[PDB]
């Protein structure tokens, strides 16, 4: 006994793209935490962006309840100006 | 955007629910004190077509255009609990004015409740048979779901019609005793807390029972998919609360309370 | 829609003078209208 | 008898209940001794106490209640 | 599962309202109203209703509903 | 009654109010001295150029924070609670009288022996004897013996009201269907006043409340001769 | 387009502004009701009529400065501008219901007006108790309006209520825990939980009012056996959470102003100030009947709510102390906003002390119905919950209209408003204590010094809401744009620019764990 | 903050008429009720 | 019945700039007309109703 639509079959727009990109593990639209690197210049933390500049949050140590806000711009990796982190913008 | 969240697209309706609002209750002012019902039959025409055109561009944004994604579902989910939460709370209200009432009862009842020359209804009769009708109605809205999950289009539709039967049915039941009680919502604080609070109680079936219906039509139409159904669980999560106050009801007024 | 500075708002800002007559019929009728009612209420 | 003694039944700011309770006791007295035709003067602690303590509206719309039928307390 | 939510549908929650709609039946019929008393703390009227002559409930029957003055 | 520029309570006429005024003057030192200790702290933050912007470890400090406050509630609930439990005490009146309340007048009833009731209403500004105080005076004083614990039952036939007293610490709120009980006594003779103490419509600033405290012999004489 | 934008709105933004409107409109209406209390009682003798008028005046007053000054300001103005910003969310979880919080508040506001056009008024005090609000002893429509008001400006906050517990607990980044939301977003989540469960008390109680009023319901009237005073616990069950509601998001506010002009990082004991509120906000939901100590309750019940009443001094006394440790090593900016906090630490900290010499039930015997409380509520309210928000709106200004106040003017303003307040309530102190009651229209020649000083301060405070409206329109009037913005690195509603773009976090902030 | 210099600077006489007009927008109407009270 | 969501998702998604209450077509600014005119005139009646109750 069946006749109801699955989401493979009928999901449409925004949610059929989420549903796809999650079947492929990827994240267009930012539902996840990112996962930090060392953070080094060598190692930096790589910031996906669909323009030149991106707003991040550092969360500084675990448990920090201060973010430290900035914008992250196209080209040399910045500092988190309070803990040094490095992030570099991969538009 | 690349966000997964609903920019809604600019609407009237916040407005026209708005005004309806204000017609309603200068209506009701009109009404008790001008004796014209003429604002009021204004008000209700107006909050019946806001609420008609905002919940159908709800189904155009989710159904229609793919809008509700996880994130989105995941607020309406929250946004539905609280707003039950808030229903809770209201009926609270009207059980605290009962047991103020009824554990000390003030010598104009004669001192004893129930008050003098007030004979409660058999709670073993009509009232019970209520109980066993939403009881019922909570086991067929389970299978009804069950049956959404597992794909099964006709039986979902046989468990949610035999849902609303029974909301119907408990309708019915509760006019008609409405209409045989011997006493009235003017019998004191007897009537005034059976019939507020019993009242209140069978329109927010009334609004259960129209959402069912609401469900009813959308999966008669396949709106809803075997995983994506958000409308079917709320109206679900809404019958659950209207039987859980009617046993409240049951428990304090009829029974407790005869 | 526009942006920035005085087009964020439902009122024009492009005259100064133009914007004093809104706001002192703004915030000048919020402060008159209990003086009207006591008077309202006095005349009955 | 100068006034109504403190009751440990009514211990408390609300002694509504001490007025009404008085008022019945002493209906009730007034009634078990005019049936059996013996003396209503047994009644008189209870009589003294509603005065004492009821408001002398209440009494008399109790007592016009009583007369019409319409007294909801048991006597 | 469904099998099971439809199995407790028709196994026990529809026998249950069957049985007390059985029970309901058979203590139907019309009890004798009570004499009238007209108590001061019923048939409250501060303020005329806003339907009918003022003086009537919304779901006022005359068989088992006095008005102030009595059975009408 | 209050007298003009008064800064505090009345003058005791009751040990209950003595009481209050005892417990008043603790609760206001302590007042005092945390709404100063705030506004000083406040300037010394705010008179220094030195700085510490770095973060800045809480829990140490919290502990003070919190357990000295409990400790200044305990200092305050204990005498508290002792004038609470004080007031309610079974004390064996040697009288009882009823107020009650009207719009827009006190209606007293003396019934322990005779039925004495009368009304009381304030005297119109424009019918002041010479020497009588705007807005307080009444027609009918409530006469009562001093010296003496009497309890006063307090009702309305109409709408909220409540029966204050300042000088005797006394309010009891006056609402129909209900007998709110209080004590009174007071160690003096003379006259106190009190002002209706719930909104009660168009006349709530203009129906206050008089006794008169005189000896029982004099007391006596004037129920009989309100009979 | 003007139509679609500002009726139409399901913009956080737009509709913040919408309340800021609102709000301040409603503050105009609630300082001439302030001013016309305060002519009546200015000398001895009577200005406008008897008791009547005098408590129309009176209940308007308080409605009007609580359900459409404070609560819109606050939740409706402040909160859906920042709220959004300070989690990086694009708008609130539900911006079409947003709209029609919003919306609702004019028709509450007109059925309040209409209640006080009509018949002789509701002069029945903000508590609207029975009898005197039932239907003899205030026939008529008047209390009618007033009760639907109230159910408009309710389903208002509660649908509100809805909408900010949602984004705040669903809409934040994915790396954001609880602990990491800036203390003014906790405090707009705490007092939705309290609007959420308070306001349907009070629409039970209300409605019950209704239905004696106008169906021969009897909740209220002894006649039917019903109880006056169940209405006061209804009422009172709703109303001191109502008292948290109006200060809670204050001080919030205050909490990032006070970090702010200190040159701080972050406010001192982050995760004390957030138990503080959640303590405040539980503590709120149980002392109810410190509003009933003269009703006739049990001794134990009196001795109850005294105690759970002075418990809520910790909590608070956390968060006084905080802001003071956050001033400790600041670089202090003597900016405007910073004036109207400092003002709010002391000035809040008075009125919640004589809370608690009110919370003592033997001593509230005497202060109840009394000038004692009115001094009480307006430490709170007029220089607490109002210096919140004088100090957000010079604070925030900037950022919602991309123009700059002129702080001296700004400083004159505070200078004024601060005479003004203390002039008008201190007085009231002296007042309570010898006896003076609560909605009189004319008082015992006695106390006429104390009630002639306090009017005179109300005329200050007049001068400072007319200066405030000439500062708002001079700013408007000469357009100095603002440029750079001090410590976004942990001001984040400021790192979009002023004002910001209509759509902000389109894409949404990168934080990772 | 920093910020621009005024794009439309307001005058010392500017501020007198804005401050002006706006006390008498509040000062007029209200003065015209109380003055009137007696004839009220 | 048949399933026709995904005609309704091709007429609800066509690229028209229209918003979603208009988006069915010529019946949704009927019912938007409608309730907005009843709206407005009964907001209107409402004034007069007050204006009318606000005098003896
Ligand atoms: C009891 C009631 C409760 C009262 C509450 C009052 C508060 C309400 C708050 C909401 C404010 C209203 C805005 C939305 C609707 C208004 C419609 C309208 O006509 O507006 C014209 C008017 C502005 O006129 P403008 O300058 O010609 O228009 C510029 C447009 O860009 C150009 O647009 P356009 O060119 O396409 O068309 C504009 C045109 C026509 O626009 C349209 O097409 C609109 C048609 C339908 C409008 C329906 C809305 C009605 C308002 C709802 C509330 C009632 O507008 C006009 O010029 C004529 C309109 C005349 C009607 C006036 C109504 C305004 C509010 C009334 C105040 C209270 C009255 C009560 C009286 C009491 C006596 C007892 O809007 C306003 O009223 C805004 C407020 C006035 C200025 C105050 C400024 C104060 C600054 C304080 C600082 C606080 C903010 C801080 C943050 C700042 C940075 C973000
Ligand atoms: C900007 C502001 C613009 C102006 C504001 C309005 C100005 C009011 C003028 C007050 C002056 C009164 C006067 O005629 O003084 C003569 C008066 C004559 O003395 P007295 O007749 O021997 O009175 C002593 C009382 O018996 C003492 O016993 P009592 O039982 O008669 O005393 C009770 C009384 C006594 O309380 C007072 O005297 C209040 C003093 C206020 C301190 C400033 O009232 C209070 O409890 C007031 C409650 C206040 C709530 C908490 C205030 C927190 C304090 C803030 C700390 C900042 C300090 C640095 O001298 C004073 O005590 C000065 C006041
Ligand atoms: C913003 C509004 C607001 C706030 C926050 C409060 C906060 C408090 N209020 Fe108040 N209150 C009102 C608004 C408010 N109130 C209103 C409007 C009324 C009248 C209602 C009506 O009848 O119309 C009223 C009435 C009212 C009454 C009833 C009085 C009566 O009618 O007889 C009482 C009784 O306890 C009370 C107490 C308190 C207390 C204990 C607090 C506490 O939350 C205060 C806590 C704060 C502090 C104590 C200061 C900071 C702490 C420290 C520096 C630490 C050290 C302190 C100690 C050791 C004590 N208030
Ligand atoms: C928020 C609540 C609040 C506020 C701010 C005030 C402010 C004032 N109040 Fe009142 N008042 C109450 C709430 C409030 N009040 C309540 C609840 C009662 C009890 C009612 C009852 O008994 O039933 C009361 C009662 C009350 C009485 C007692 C009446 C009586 O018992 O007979 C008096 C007497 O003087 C008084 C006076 C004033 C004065 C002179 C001000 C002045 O301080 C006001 C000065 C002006 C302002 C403070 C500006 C306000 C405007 C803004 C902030 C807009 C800002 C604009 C932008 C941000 C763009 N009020
Ligand atoms: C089968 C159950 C379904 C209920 C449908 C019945 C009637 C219409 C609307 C119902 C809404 C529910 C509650 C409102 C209050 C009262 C009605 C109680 C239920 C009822 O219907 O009670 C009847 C009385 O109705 C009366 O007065 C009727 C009065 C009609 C006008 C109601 C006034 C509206 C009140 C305003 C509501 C405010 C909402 C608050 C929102 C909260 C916002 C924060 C009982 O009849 P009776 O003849 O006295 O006794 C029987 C004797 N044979
Ligand atoms: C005679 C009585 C008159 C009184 C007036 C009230 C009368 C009747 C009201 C009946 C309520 C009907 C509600 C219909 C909602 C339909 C829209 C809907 O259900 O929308 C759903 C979302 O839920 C959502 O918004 C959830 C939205 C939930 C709202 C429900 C609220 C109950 C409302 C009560 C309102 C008044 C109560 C006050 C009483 C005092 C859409 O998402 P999905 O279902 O996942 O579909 C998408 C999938 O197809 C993708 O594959
Ligand atoms: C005396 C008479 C006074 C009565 C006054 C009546 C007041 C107003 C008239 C009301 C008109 C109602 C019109 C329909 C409103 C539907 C709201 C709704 O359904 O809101 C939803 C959110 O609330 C949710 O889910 C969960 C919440 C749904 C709430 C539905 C409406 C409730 C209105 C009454 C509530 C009273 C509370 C009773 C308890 C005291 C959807 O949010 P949107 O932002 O639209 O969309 C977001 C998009 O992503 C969707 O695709
Ligand atoms: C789309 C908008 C265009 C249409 C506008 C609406 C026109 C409606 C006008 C009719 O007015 C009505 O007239 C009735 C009689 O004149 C009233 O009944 C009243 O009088 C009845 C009998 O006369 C009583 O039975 C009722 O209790 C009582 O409310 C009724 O209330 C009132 O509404
Ligand atoms: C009542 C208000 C008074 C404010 C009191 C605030 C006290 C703050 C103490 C915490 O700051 C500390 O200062 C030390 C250097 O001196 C640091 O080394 C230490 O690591 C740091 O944590
Ligand atoms: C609480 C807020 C209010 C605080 C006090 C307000 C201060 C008063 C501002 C001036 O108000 C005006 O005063 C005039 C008198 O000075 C009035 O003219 C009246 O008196 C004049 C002189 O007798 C006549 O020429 C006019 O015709 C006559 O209307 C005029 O109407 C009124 O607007
Ligand atoms: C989209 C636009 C919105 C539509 C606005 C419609 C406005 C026109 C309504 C007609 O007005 C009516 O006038 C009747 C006068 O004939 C009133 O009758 C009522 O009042 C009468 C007055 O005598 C009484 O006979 C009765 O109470 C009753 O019939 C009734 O109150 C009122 O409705
Ligand atoms: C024939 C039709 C098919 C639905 C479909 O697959 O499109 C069936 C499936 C389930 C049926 C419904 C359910 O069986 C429950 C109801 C049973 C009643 O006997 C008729 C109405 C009733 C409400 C039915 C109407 C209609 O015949 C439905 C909707
Ligand atoms: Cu009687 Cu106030
Ligand atoms: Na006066
Ligand atoms: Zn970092």
């Amino acid at each position: 006994g069946g006749g109801v639509p699955t989401d493979e079959e009928q999901a449409t727009g925004l949610e059929r793209e989420v549903m796809l990109a999650a079947r492929k593990g990827q994240d267009p639209y930012n539902i996840l935490a990112p996962k930090a690197t060392s953070g080094t210049k060598e190692d930096p933390n790589l910031v996906p962006s669909i323009t030149n500049k991106r707003i991040v949050g550092c969360i500084c140590e675990e448990d920090n309840s201060t973010v430290i806000w900035f914008w992250l711009h196209k080209g040399e990796a910045q500092r988190c100006p309070s803990c040094g982190t490095h992030y570099k913008l991969v538009p | 955007q690349t966000h997964a969240y609903h920019m809604v697209n600019p609407s009237p309706w916040p407005l026209t629910g708005a005004l309806s609002a204000l017609l309603m209750t200068s209506g009701l002012t009109m009404w008790f004190h001008f004796n014209s019902m003429t604002l009021l039959m204004i008000g209700l025409t107006t909050n019946m077509l806001t609420m008609y055109q905002w919940w159908r561009d709800v189904i155009r944004e989710s159904t229609f255009q793919g809008h509700h994604t996880p994130a989105v579902q995941k607020g309406l989910r929250y946004g539905m609990i609280l707003f039950i939460i808030s229903e809770v709370l209201f009926f609270t209200g009207f059980f605290w004015a009962f047991y103020h009432s009824s554990l000390a009862p003030t010598p104009e009842l004669g001192g004893c409740w129930p008050p003098t020359g007030i004979h409660p209804l058999n709670p073993l009769e009509v009232p019970l048979l209520n109980t066993s009708v939403l009881l019922a109605s909570g086991v067929s809205i389970t299978w009804a779901h069950h049956s959404l999950m597992e794909g099964d289009r006709k039986h979902m539709l046989q468990a949610l019609f035999i849902t609303i039967t029974l909301g119907v049915y408990f309708t019915l039941l509760q006019a008609s005793e409405y209409y045989e009680a011997p006493f009235t919502i003017s019998d004191g604080v007897y009537g005034s807390t059976f019939f507020v609070a019993t009242g209140f109680h069978g329109l927010h079936v009334i609004i259960g029972s129209t959402f069912l219906i609401v469900c009813f039509f959308r999966q008669l139409k396949f709106h809803f998919t075997s995983n994506h159904h958000f409308g079917f669980e709320a109206a679900a999560w809404y019958w659950h609360f209207v039987d859980v106050v009617w046993l409240f009801l049951y428990v304090s007024i009829y029974w407790w309370g005869s | 829609y526009e942006e920035g500075p005085g087009k964020n708002i439902p009122f024009s800002v492009e005259n100064k003078w133009r914007l004093l007559a809104m706001m002192t019929l703004f915030f000048g009728s919020g402060f008159a209208a209990p003086f009207f009612i006591v008077r309202h209420q006095l005349l009955k | 008898y100068q006034t109504a003694p403190f009751d440990s039944r009514f211990p408390n700011q609300n002694q509504t209940r001490n007025c009404w309770q008085n008022y019945l006791d002493f209906h009730r007295c007034e009634k078990a001794m005019t049936a059996k035709g013996g003396d209503v003067s047994v009644c008189e602690w209870y009589r003294r106490v509603y005065k004492s303590l009821c408001p002398i509206s209440w009494v008399s719309t109790w007592d016009d209640r009583r007369a019409e039928g319409t007294f909801p307390g048991k006597i | 599962g469904a099998r099971t939510w439809r199995f407790l549908t028709f196994g026990l929650a529809l026998p249950s309202v069957a049985l007390c709609t059985l029970n309901s039946w058979l203590h139907s019929g019309h009890r004798e109203r009570p004499a009238f008393i007209p108590y001061h703390h019923l048939r409250i009227r501060t303020k005329p209703f806003s339907w009918g002559d003022g003086n009537h409930t919304f779901f006022h029957n005359p068989r088992v509903n006095p008005l102030p003055t009595g059975y009408e | 009654m209050a007298y003009p520029m008064q800064l505090g309570f009345q003058d005791a006429t009751s040990p209950i109010m003595e009481e209050l005024l005892h417990f008043h003057d603790h609760t206001l030192m302590i007042v005092f001295l945390i709404s100063s200790l705030v506004l000083y702290i406040i300037s010394l933050m705010l008179t220094t150029k030195l700085t510490h912007t770095s973060t800045m470890d809480a829990q140490e400090v919290e502990t003070i924070w919190t357990i000295l406050p409990a400790i200044i509630l305990i200092l305050i609930a204990l005498p508290s609670l002792r004038i609470l439990y004080m007031m309610d005490e079974i004390n064996n009146p040697s009288l009882t009288v009823k107020t009650m309340g009207h719009q827009w007048y006190w209606s007293y009833e003396y019934t322990d022996y005779e039925d004495l009731s009368f009304d009381s209403y304030m005297i119109p500004t424009s019918e002041l004897k010479p020497g009588e105080l705007r807005l307080l005076e009444v027609d009918n004083r409530v006469v009562l013996p001093m010296e003496m614990t009497i309890r006063m039952l307090v009702s309305s036939e109409d709408v909220l009201h409540s029966w204050a007293v300042p000088s005797l610490g006394l309010k009891t709120d006056a609402i129909p269907g209900r007998l709110n009980q209080t004590t009174l006594m007071s160690s003096r003779p003379g006259l106190y006043y009190g002002q209706c103490s719930e909104i009660c419509g168009s006349n709530h600033s203009f129906m206050p409340i008089v006794l008169e405290l005189v000896p029982l012999k004099y007391f006596e004489k004037w129920s009989a001769s309100m009979l | 387009m003007f139509i679609n934008r500002w009726l139409f709105s399901t913009n956080h933004k737009d509709i913040g502004t919408l309340y800021l409107l609102f709000g301040a409109w409603a503050g105009m209406v609630g300082t001439a009701l302030s001013l016309l209390i305060r002519a009546e009682l200015g000398q001895p003798g009577t200005l406008l009529g008897d008791d009547q008028i005098y408590n129309v005046v009176v209940t308007a007053h308080a409605f009007v400065m609580i359900f459409f000054m404070v609560m819109p300001i606050m939740i409706g103005g402040f909160g859906n501008w920042l709220v959004p910003l300070m989690i990086g969310a694009p708008d609130m979880a539900f911006p079409r219901m947003n709209n029609m919080s919003f919306w609702l508040l004019p028709p509450s506001f007109l059925l309040l007006l209409a209640s006080s056009m009509v018949e002789a008024g509701a002069g029945t005090g903000w508590t609207v108790y029975p009898p005197l609000a039932g239907n003899l002893a205030h026939a008529g429509a008047s209390v009618d309006l007033t009760i639907f008001s109230l159910h408009l400006a309710g389903v208002s906050s509660i649908l509100g209520a809805i909408n900010f517990i949602t984004t705040i607990i669903n809409m934040k980044p994915p790396a954001m825990s609880q602990y990491q939301t800036p203390l003014f977003v906790w405090s707009v989540m705490i007092t939705a939980v309290l609007l959420l469960l308070s306001l349907p008390v009070l629409a039970a109680g209300i409605t019950m009012l209704l239905t004696d009023r106008n169906l021969n319901t009897t909740f209220f009237d002894p006649a039917g056996g019903g109880d006056p005073i169940l209405y006061q616990h209804l009422f009172w069950f709703f109303g001191h959470p109502e008292v948290y509601i109006l200060i809670l998001p204050g001080f919030g506010m205050i909490s990032h102003i006070v970090t702010y002009y200190s040159g701080k990082k972050e406010p001192f004991g982050y995760m004390g100030m957030v138990w503080a509120m959640m303590s405040i906000g539980f503590l709120g939901f149980i002392v109810w009947a410190h509003h009933m100590f003269t009703v006739g309750m049990d001794v134990d019940t009196r001795a109850y709510f005294t105690s759970a009443t002075m418990i809520i001094a910790i909590p608070t006394g956390v968060k006084v102390f905080s802001w003071l440790a956050t001033l400790h090593g600041g670089n202090i900016k003597w900016s405007p906003a910073m004036m109207w906090a400092l003002g709010f630490i002391f000035l809040f900290t008075v009125g919640g002390l004589t809370g608690i010499v009110l919370a003592n039930s033997s001593l509230d015997i005497v202060l109840h119905d009394t000038y004692y409380v009115v001094a009480h509520f307006h430490y709170v309210l007029s220089m607490g919950a109002v210096f919140a928000i004088m100090g957000g709106f010079v604070h925030w200004f900037p950022l919602f209209s991309g123009y700059t106040l002129n702080d001296t003017w700004a400083k004159i303003h505070f200078a004024i408003m601060f005479v003004g307040v203390n002039m008008t309530f201190f007085p009231q102190h002296f007042l309570g204590l010898s006896g003076m009651p609560r909605r009189y229209s004319d008082y015992p020649d006695a106390y006429t010094m104390w009630n002639t000083i306090s009017s005179m301060g109300s005329f200050i405070s007049l001068t400072a809401v007319m200066l405030m409206v000439f500062i708002i329109w001079e700013a408007f009037a000469s357009k100095r744009e603002v440029l750079t913005v001090d410590l976004t690195t942990t001001n984040l509603e400021w790192l979009n620019g002023c004002p910001p773009p209509y759509h902000t976090f389109e894409e949404p902030t990168y934080v990772n764990l | 903050i920093t910020a621009k210099p005024a794009k439309t600077p307001t005058s010392p006489k500017e501020q007198a008429i804005g401050l002006s007009v706006t006390f008498l927008s509040f000062l007029l109407p209200a003065g015209w009720v109380l003055y009137h009270l007696d004839n009220y | 019945f048949e399933n026709r969501v995904a005609e309704k998702q091709k007429l609800f998604q066509e690229d028209n700039g229209l918003p979603v209450h208009l988006k069915g077509g010529a019946t949704d600014n009927i019912l938007y007309r409608v309730t907005m005119t009843l709206c407005l005139g009964g907001t209107l009646y409402s004034l007069y109703c007050l204006g009318w109750a606000s005098f003896p």
